[PDB]
């Protein structure tokens, strides 16, 4: 069959079934480049089959068709040709394409979590023939308040790998480790570019209500301090290239992360004004072994994730006083996802009980997956060893000579002093460090691990896990 | 299992170092070596101890400083209370990190007497049968005239903006939503009494200016302080039930009649354009002028430093 | 129960 | 948004017009109900009222509904004299209003008193109870009211009750060791409220203290509530009866002497108090009431209608008043989904351009 593909080629003509809601002008966008390159030379089956082998997932991408309707019937062109290079120089290809459900709409209850907990979910797709979209969810409940979401989605310009996206927001969050909970309430425009290397680039702009509210009885003094409406509006940008084998359980491969985040400055208003970054860097990497050949199955990873949170002052001057930061945006740390073996968010500050953020955080990983005996390296379960250390620190002006003790801002250079302080407190003394040993699988709807955890330095006050534990998602360091 | 292994889960963590510092912003606000009660107010009358714009936290406050406890003040909301509103106190921390319990408003005059700076009986004492009609004037028919005329007066909307909301955020969407609820709440709670209320349109409670009635809170209101000018006048001392000290009662109806007289003593709502007597005008009319001089001479005893404080 | 009225 | 805020005049406390004696005005209440002429505590009161300071033919008495009347509260005058609507006892007797000081200022005390804290206390022995809710109480709101309304005006009176004794902290299974605490507490709230009654003269023999005739008359709304309603539980009762005597002897002469025969002697509207309820019982009135009794309970759209509903009546009662309120403000559904045709063909087709 190989040899079909080694002959001379050239395409005719290409028909798409069933494709009614769509515009034929998004269609066109995916369909002129492979159009364009028609009988470019011999052997362009190597190439066609490939470019349309693009299109395949470039149309999944478009999320409108069911995945199963890609029934693909290339043959040889009936009608001959004036001295053809090839006898199947000339072909004919008809896609057939089914698309999914216009309106989806579901509700439900489930008496299992609350006694009066229901959800109402509607979907709404291809809204004018070019692959907007609009998902609507409700939920209510008991002890709770209602959640409402209203998103709408569209590609730009016909082009699937740049999305702008527009969501109305109203949600409560519990939030157990500082014995609070934080209720949200804004809008997000969001604008996603897949770049053609894979890299993923995302700007979003965010203008939120953030309430504290629901304090715990035990809720330290920096929490109750903190209580009370803030409004946010920012424009962040996440970047992400992601190289990894298998991006739910990494065995070759790096990952980066970017998340810059700038508030309240500028033309930006709000109560709090900020800049904030997170870089997280990740890796793996394959070891062979004599005893075996081809895919050993043991690898070797590493980790790598900074943040640094700055204070600002509000309107268009770089210099001016700065706001102290508060608990909403203080980085937290610890847990089964960002530092293995300690409680949720069981790393940086504590009050009392409560676990307050910091300002400047670096966690890292080193870890080695290995398979079970008997077990063949394919299996999507596998064991692990792995070694964790965080640091979490916060802001403070204890180097400042003096301020007004009626402000609580903090002028230019003392925010600067202060940072630099804070960062030269991460490289001095041992991390908070754990280490143990766990099954990890990787079954690609979110990695479970079991896993035993032991921790080895700690700042009194941070809660340590001795036990097993269990953390499922999709993000580890 | 666990038994054996205990040997060996004690040997860990292998080093402890000392505890992570608080944030900035920690360290400003929650270090004191005062114990410190959480009140409505400004950053600038918190300075100086000023009495707050709050009915229910000066009520708290004015007794704390007759217990002669020494304390600060701070401004706070709501959210932050222990119970669910203000006012509250915290102790001050013993160490950096740890604090002990904050009191609520019930348990404010226990702490008091555990922190002499003496019998406080005076402060707490039971009222006479007689006595607890009359604190139904301070607790009904004068805090409904208080939301009434504060959250559901056109003219007090500038005080009201600036008091409770503007405080809170910057954003002119968030302080929108955040005075409609403060005066949904206000008048749910006015719309429940008898002489302004009482009227009820479904299961869900009154929540607006049209099911209040203002001149039966307005009468209530002038017909509780007059009554109220008459049991003062009953007593041979300057205080109610011919204590030599003020108590609970006077504490209780000082937080009513100071913040009446301090914000709504203006000429505007006395003008005809209005045609009614304000609060604060009522307040130094009644009787013969007996609740003026009392909340002078309040004044004088919680507030000795204090000047300035007519308007 | 959970309804789901797909169309 | 205007629905928060004292109503604007054309161009706050108007004070309502003095009453004198002569003119008839009507006086809309709640049905008979324990062997009484009404069955809420102001309007009880309300009636006692009419019938000591008016004569019997200067005024009428109407069965009726917070519906039927403009000021959606009972009891209501309605002064025919200059059509003025005056809701609320407290309102009714300053409009009928014709050591002095010190008997002035404690009727004052005790009107707020009663109000503030012995309405809970009742409210928690006939509705928050769902033993005598739903064996006392209940028959008795549904034998005074047309057909339809049972099933919207008794579960919004039970819902304002629960709400005016929320602040007592006790609930419904306290009517009943735990039934030992809920029984102590039960004692201990209808002690610390009858304890301050206690201390007025109400049968005005002398000694005591001596009130006002308006506050009596108050004093009676409430308490006879409390003790005549017989209930599946007269823990209520049974405290009055034997820990005040007092209070049990000023009911039962008040009540022999006010209201002598079940008080069916007073001037109901039309001969009757069934018959009263008439001229506001036709198909149409209450239809429109049982309709916009309905409309409230829309999760969404109910809140606005009552909200927008209360400030239109709101206005009706101060224009009769003299006042002179301010006005006040107020396919392509087809397009999308349907009529247009589908944006493109089943089948889309391109070729090789020459
Ligand atoms: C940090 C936030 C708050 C905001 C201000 C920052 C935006 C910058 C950093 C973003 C916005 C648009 C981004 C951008 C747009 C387009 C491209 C073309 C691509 O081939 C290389 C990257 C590049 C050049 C990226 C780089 C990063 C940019 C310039
Ligand atoms: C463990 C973490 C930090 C992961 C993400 C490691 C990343 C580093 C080591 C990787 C990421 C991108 C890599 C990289 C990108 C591009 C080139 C150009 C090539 O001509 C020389 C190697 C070089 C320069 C390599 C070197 C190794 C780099 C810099
Ligand atoms: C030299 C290039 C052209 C080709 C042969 C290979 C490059 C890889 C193997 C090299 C290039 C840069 C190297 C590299 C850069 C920096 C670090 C950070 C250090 O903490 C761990 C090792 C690590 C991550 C090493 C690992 C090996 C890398 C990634
Ligand atoms: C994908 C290929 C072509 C090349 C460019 C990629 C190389 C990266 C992803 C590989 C090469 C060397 C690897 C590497 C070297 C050594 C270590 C030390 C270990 O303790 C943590 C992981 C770490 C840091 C890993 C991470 C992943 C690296 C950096
Ligand atoms: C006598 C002197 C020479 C001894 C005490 C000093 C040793 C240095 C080299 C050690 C001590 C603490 C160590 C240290 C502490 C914490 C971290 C954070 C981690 O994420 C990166 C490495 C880093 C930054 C390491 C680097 C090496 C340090 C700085
Ligand atoms: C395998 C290498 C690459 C790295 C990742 C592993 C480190 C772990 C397993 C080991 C190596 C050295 C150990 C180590 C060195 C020295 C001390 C000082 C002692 O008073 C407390 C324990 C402590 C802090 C331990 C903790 C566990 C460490 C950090
Ligand atoms: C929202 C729901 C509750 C609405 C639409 C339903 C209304 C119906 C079921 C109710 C409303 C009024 C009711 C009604 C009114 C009066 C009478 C007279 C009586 O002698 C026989 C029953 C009868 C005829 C009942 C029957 C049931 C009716 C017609
Ligand atoms: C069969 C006839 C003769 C008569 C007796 C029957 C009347 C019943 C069935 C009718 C009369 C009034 C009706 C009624 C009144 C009001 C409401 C409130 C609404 O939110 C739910 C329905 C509900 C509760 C309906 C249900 C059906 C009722 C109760
Ligand atoms: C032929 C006669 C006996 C019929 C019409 C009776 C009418 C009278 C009893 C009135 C009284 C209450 C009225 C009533 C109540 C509530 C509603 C709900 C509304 O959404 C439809 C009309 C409906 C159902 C009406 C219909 C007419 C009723 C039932
Ligand atoms: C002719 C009828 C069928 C037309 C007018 C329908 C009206 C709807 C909008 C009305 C009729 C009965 C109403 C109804 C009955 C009972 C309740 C229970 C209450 O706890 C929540 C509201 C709820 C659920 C309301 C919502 C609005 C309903 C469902
Ligand atoms: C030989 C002496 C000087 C050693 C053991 C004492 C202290 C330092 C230098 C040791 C103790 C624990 C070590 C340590 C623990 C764990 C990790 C996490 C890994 O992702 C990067 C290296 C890092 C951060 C190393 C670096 C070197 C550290 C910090
Ligand atoms: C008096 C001056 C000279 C002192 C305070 C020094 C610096 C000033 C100018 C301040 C003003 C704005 C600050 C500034 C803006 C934004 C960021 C992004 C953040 O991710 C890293 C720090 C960084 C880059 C800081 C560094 C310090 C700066 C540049």
């Amino acid at each position: 069959l190989d040899e079909h593909i080694l002959t001379p080629a050239s395409i005719s003509t290409l028909e798409v079934h069933g494709a009614t809601n769509t515009r034929r002008s998004l269609l066109d966008q995916i369909f002129k480049p492979v159009l364009e390159d028609t009988a470019a030379a011999g052997t362009t089956l190597g190439q066609v089959l490939d470019r349309v082998g693009a299109a395949t997932k470039k149309l999944a991408r478009f999320d409108i068709f069911k995945e199963e309707g890609f029934g693909v019937f290339l043959s040889e062109a009936a009608p001959p040709q004036s001295a053809p290079p090839t006898d199947r120089t000339d072909l004919d290809i008809s896609i057939r394409v089914k698309e999914k459900s216009r309106l989806v709409f579901s509700a439900g209850t489930d008496f299992g979590n609350a006694e009066g907990s229901a959800y109402t979910n509607a979907v709404v797709r291809n809204i004018f023939g070019g692959a907007e979209t609009l998902t609507v969810n409700a939920s209510t409940g008991t002890r709770t308040r209602s959640a409402y979401n209203a998103t709408f989605s569209t590609p730009i310009n016909g082009n699937p790998d740049l999305r702008l996206s527009v969501e109305a927001l109203r949600s409560a969050t519990q939030k157990p480790w500082a014995s609070h909970e934080e209720h949200l309430t804004g809008a997000n425009l969001r604008l996603a570019w897949l770049t053609e290397k894979g890299d993923t680039h995302a700007l979003a702009y965010s203008s939120v209500w953030r309430q504290l509210t629901g304090l715990a009885p035990t809720a330290s003094p920096t929490v109750r301090a903190d209580a009370g409406d803030s409004l946010k509006s920012s424009l962040t940008h996440t970047f992400t290239r992601d190289r990894r084998d298998n991006p739910m359980l990494p065995q070759s491969g790096y990952l980066f992360r970017s998340v810059s985040e700038l508030a309240g400055w500028g033309p930006l208003n709000g109560d709090v004004s900020f800049a904030k970054t997170e870089v997280e860097a990740s890796g793996a990497l394959p070891v062979a072994i004599p005893g075996l050949a081809g895919k050993s199955g043991v690898s070797v990873g590493g980790g790598l994730r900074l943040g640094v949170l700055y204070p600002l002052p509000l309107g268009y001057s770089l210099t001016g006083a700065a706001q102290p930061s508060r608990i909403n945006d203080r980085f937290q740390l610890g847990g089964p996802n960002d530092v293995r073996g300690f409680k949720i968010g069981g790393l940086g500050p504590h009050d009392g009980v409560d676990a307050v953020g910091g300002d400047v955080f670096a966690a890292g990983s080193v870890n080695a997956l290995l398979p079970l005996p008997r077990t063949g390296p394919d299996s999507p379960l596998r064991l692990q060893l792995y070694a964790n250390a965080g640091r979490l620190v916060a802001l403070n002006s204890k180097g400042t000579d003096k301020e007004g003790k009626e402000g609580l801002a903090m002028d230019s250079a003392a925010v600067f002093k202060g940072v630099k302080s804070a960062v030269g407190k991460l490289t001095n003394g041992i991390p908070s460090l754990a280490a143990g040993v766990g099954l990890v699988y990787a079954h690609p709807v979110a990695r479970f691990e079991l896993n035993f955890s032991l921790p080895l330095v700690l700042r009194r006050g941070e809660e340590g896990r001795k036990g097993l534990q269990v953390g499922v998602g999709i993000s580890f360091l | 299992i666990p038994r054996p292994l205990q040997r060996l889960f004690d040997y860990f963590p292998l080093r402890i170092y000392e505890p992570n510092e608080l944030p900035e912003r920690s360290q400003q606000l929650t270090s004191g070596d005062l114990p410190t009660l959480y009140v409505f107010s400004t950053d600038s009358d918190a300075r100086l101890g000023l009495p707050s714009f709050n009915p229910g936290c000066l009520k708290w406050q004015t007794l704390l400083r007759l217990a002669n406890l020494d304390f600060r003040i701070l401004p706070s909301t709501n959210h932050s209370s222990p119970t669910g509103s203000l006012p509250f106190l915290l102790p001050p921390r013993t160490s950096p990190t740890a604090s002990p319990a904050p009191i609520p408003a019930s348990g404010l005059l226990s702490f008091a007497r555990k922190n002499p700076w003496l019998d406080l009986g005076h402060l707490d004492a039971d009222l006479p049968p007689r006595a607890q009609a009359y604190l139904a004037l301070i607790t009904h028919s004068l805090r409904n005239a208080w939301l009434c005329a504060l959250y559901l007066d056109p003219t007090h909307d500038a005080l009201l903006r600036r008091l409770y909301v503007d405080p809170a955020s910057s954003s002119r969407a968030v302080r929108a939503a955040l005075l409609h609820q403060l005066r949904r709440a206000a008048a749910e709670q006015v719309a429940t009494a008898s002489s302004g209320g009482g009227k009820i349109v479904s299961l869900a409670p009154v929540d607006s200016a049209d099911g209040i009635d203002e001149e039966a809170v307005y009468r209530s209101a002038r017909d509780a302080l007059d009554a109220l000018a008459s049991l003062l006048r009953e007593s041979e001392t300057a205080w109610f039930f011919g204590t030599e000290r003020p108590g609970s009662f006077d504490a209780a109806l000082f937080s009513y009649t100071h913040l009446m007289v301090e914000y709504m003593s203006e000429e505007e709502d006395t003008e005809s354009a209005k045609g009614r007597v304000s609060l604060g005008r009522m307040v130094k009319e009644a009787g013969n002028g007996e609740l003026a001089e009392h909340r002078e001479r309040m004044l004088g005893v919680a507030w000795p430093e204090w000047d300035g404080y007519r308007r | 129960w959970n309804w789901s009225k797909s169309f | 948004s205007s629905a928060w805020s004292h109503p604007q005049f054309e161009k706050s406390a108007w004070s309502h017009p003095q009453f004198e004696k002569g003119g008839a005005v009507q006086l809309h209440v709640w049905g008979p109900a324990f062997g009484l002429p009404s069955i809420d505590a102001e309007c009880l009161a309300a009636i006692a009222y009419l019938a000591q300071t008016l004569g019997s033919a200067d005024y009428q008495l109407i069965q009726s509904s917070p519906s039927a009347v403009p000021t959606q509260h009972l009891p209501t005058l309605y002064d025919s004299r200059t059509s003025t609507w005056i809701g609320g006892f407290t309102s009714i007797t300053a409009h009928l209003h014709t050591t002095a000081a010190s008997a002035t200022a404690d009727g004052t005390a005790y009107t707020a008193f009663l109000s503030a804290h012995a309405a809970p206390l009742l409210a928690l022995s006939l509705y928050v109870s769902s033993a005598n809710y739903g064996a006392a109480t209940r028959p008795a709101y549904s034998a005074v009211l047309p057909l339809p309304l049972p099933w919207t005006e008794p579960p919004a009176v039970r819902a304002a009750m629960a709400r005016r004794a929320a602040h007592l902290g006790l609930s419904s299974l306290d009517a009943d060791t735990p039934e030992q605490k809920s029984r102590i507490r039960l004692e201990e709230a209808a002690r610390e409220v009858l304890d301050v009654l206690a201390e007025v003269d109400w049968a005005a023999g002398g000694g005591g203290r001596q009130v006002a005739a308006e506050v009596r008359c108050l004093a009676f709304g409430y308490l006879a509530l409390m003790l005549l309603p017989d209930v599946p539980r007269p823990w209520l009762r049974e405290i009055m009866e034997g820990r005040y005597p007092a209070l049990c002897t000023f009911v039962r002469d008040f009540r022999a002497r006010v209201f002598p025969q079940g008080g069916k002697l007073l001037p109901w509207a039309d001969g009757g108090a069934q018959a009263s309820a008439s001229a506001s019982a036709s198909a149409s009135a209450v239809a429109l009431r049982f309709v916009r009794a309905v409309m409230a309970e829309v999760p969404l759209v109910g809140e606005w209608w009552s909200r927008w509903w209360t400030a239109r009546k709101k206005r009706e009662v101060l224009a009769s008043k003299g006042a002179k309120p301010a006005p006040s403000n107020d396919g392509a559904g087809v397009f999308f989904y349907r009529g247009l045709p589908p944006f493109g063909e089943a089948v889309q087709v391109w070729r090789k351009p020459v």
